[PDB]
DNA sequence: GACTTGTACTGGAACTCACGTGAACGAATGTTTTTAG
């Protein structure tokens, strides 16, 4: 399954916290 | 604060003699007090309640003169509302066989809650007249008594066995003398201050709400290094728990004192050893292992800040902050700083640019140094009287669960025929609790729920009080009112049953 | 028939997760009472 974390099968991978980027 | 509070009643003959089924003043005032005095008793707010009869055989008032002043009795003095009063209000107080100038009675009334406030402060006070107008009487004496009432600043209430305010003559000129009484105190608006019985126990019937004043929280909302305006938070909206709790006592002699509780450690072995709890140090869960950690260490190590901090990180569309993601168990409302005119220009400015935008503020909110950090989100809030910003708590990484569930559009065996989507809108439609107003300016809701007082703390307090009448007897059944109130309108049922049973027949359901 | 070995089933216990009650501690903020000048 696409966008599958491969530590964890079964949950989806987590995108990493960019916290605050002004545009 | 405080409030000191004359209940003034009647214990005439007229009020005895009255049709059964009209239930005769007497004992629907007697329930009215009965009802206020438990409402006042379960409801710490330190008041002070007195207790005034007329019509009575006995004589015993301040005041005695001539054949004026007669036929009246002071009960109760100014003092805190006790079991003891209702167990005397129950059987204590009996029909008497005299009549008495209700008038007399008022200026006894004034004469008590005037020489029995010295020495403490009272914010409030108030005369409420239980009687039936039933008694001769003659005015000579009322402009000086509103002169009395207007200085001191007593107010007045009136409680008749009838609403208007088939009656005989003496009864209309009591209710002409009682409403130029009101008009002369207040005016216009006076005139709705004179209820009946069975209103009165209509509104008395439920137990006060518990009610917890909230403590401002000032703090500076900030906008980079160089912008930042004083502010103060209230807590708006919170789950509300019992302010009292428990007590465990023994149950033969009933004292705490006689009870201990303690705690203690052990080891493993098969002695079962004892340690002192100095000699114990937490620690934490590593996989397999267990790795020690100190307290002192953890402080440490631990991760510092900076309380105090309500700080803007930024500005992002409403609709990218989902209610259904919001955290927290409170809700916080942020006005300007009290007597702070440029705050509240200030405020006012961020809470337009924020409504026009349609725009939020993800922020970082702090309570103290000792507080976690939050992240949150702070909305606009404008209203006619009143306009601040609401804050609630917003999720972190760690919060959001990503779980998976099966479609229900695409799926071909669970899916609806037409039939079935026609019995779902007729029920839909039939069961509406919103109801417009002829069609023509808004809707009105039928079963409000946010004015609903919690039954938890009725049923609490109802087993209370019958538990402290009767110590013998076991707790009795819910009140009806109650389960009225936790359900919806008779209507609403009524046109249900018949979308109902067609659901029934259309939808094969079946236990397995 | 009695014992010994091996296989299969399975109902309950253990564990984890979540919520609610009760208590202590710091911490604060405000408010009330007592004492000094």
């Amino acid at each position: 399954c696409p966008g599958e974390s491969l530590i964890n099968p079964g949950f989806k991978s987590k995108k990493p916290a960019g916290g605050v980027d002004f545009d | 604060n405080k409030a000191a509070v004359v209940l003034c009643m009647d214990v005439g003959f007229t009020m005895s003699n009255s049709i059964p089924g009209i239930e005769s003043p007497f004992e629907q005032a007697k329930k009215v007090i009965t009802m206020f005095v438990q409402r006042q008793v379960f409801a710490e707010n330190k008041d002070e309640i007195a207790l005034v009869l007329f019509g009575t055989d006995g004589t015993d008032n301040p005041l005695s003169g001539g054949d004026q002043y007669q036929n009246i009795t002071v009960h109760r003095h100014l003092m805190l509302p006790d079991f003891d009063l209702l167990e005397d209000i129950e059987s204590k107080i009996q029909p008497g066989s005299q009549q008495a100038d209700f008038l007399d009675a008022l200026i006894v009334s004034m004469d008590v809650i005037q020489h029995e406030t010295i020495g403490k402060k009272f914010e409030k006070r108030h005369i409420e007249i239980f009687t039936d107008l039933s008694s001769r009487f003659s005015k000579s004496q009322l402009d000086i008594i509103i002169h009395s009432l207007k200085k001191c600043d007593i107010s007045l209430q009136f409680f008749l066995p009838f609403s208007l305010g088939g009656i005989t003559e003496q009864q209309k000129e009591g209710l002409e003398i009682v409403k130029m009484v009101m008009i002369s105190l207040e005016g216009e608006d006076g005139l709705d201050e004179i209820y009946s019985f069975s209103e009165s126990l209509r509104k008395l019937c439920v137990f006060k709400k518990i009610e917890r004043h909230s403590i401002h929280w000032p703090c500076r909302l900030t906008i980079g290094s160089n912008l930042s305006i004083r502010i103060a938070a209230y807590k708006s909206i919170l789950q509300e728990r019992v302010k009292k709790t428990w007590t465990v006592v023994d149950a033969k002699t009933l004292k705490k004192e006689d009870i201990q509780k303690e705690t203690v450690y052990c080891l493993n072995d098969d002695d079962e050893t004892e340690v002192l709890k100095e000699d114990i140090i937490q620690g934490f869960r590593y996989g397999s292992d267990i790795v020690p950690f100190s307290k002192v260490d953890e402080e440490q190590m631990k991760y510092k800040s900076e309380g105090k901090c309500f700080s803007v990180l930024g500005f992002c569309k409403s609709s990218q902050v989902q209610r259904r993601f919001f955290m927290g168990n409170q809700v916080l409302k942020v006005f300007a700083a009290r007597d702070d005119e440029a705050a509240a220009v200030a405020l006012s400015s961020l809470i337009h640019a924020l409504d026009d935008l349609d725009m939020v503020a993800i922020v970082r909110y702090a309570y103290d140094k000792r507080a976690n950090p939050q992240v949150g989100v702070a909305f606009p809030h404008i209203k006619h009287n009143y306009e601040c910003l609401v804050y609630v708590q917003l999720p972190f990484m760690e919060d959001l669960r990503q779980y998976m569930f099966s479609s229900l559009k695409n799926s071909k065996k669970y899916a609806p025929t037409e039939a079935q989507l026609n019995a779902v809108d007729a029920l839909i439609d039939s069961m509406s609790l919103a109801k417009k107003d002829e069609k023509t300016d808004t809707l009105e809701d039928l079963f409000p729920t946010t004015k609903i007082p919690n039954p938890r703390f009725q049923r609490l307090f109802q087993c209370l009080l019958h538990r402290a009448l009767h110590p013998r007897e076991p707790l009795p059944p819910i009140q009806q009112h109650i389960w009225n109130m936790l359900n919806p309108p008779a209507e609403v049922t009524t046109k249900s049953q018949i979308p109902l049973s067609k659901i029934k027949t259309l939808f094969p359901l079946i236990e397995a």
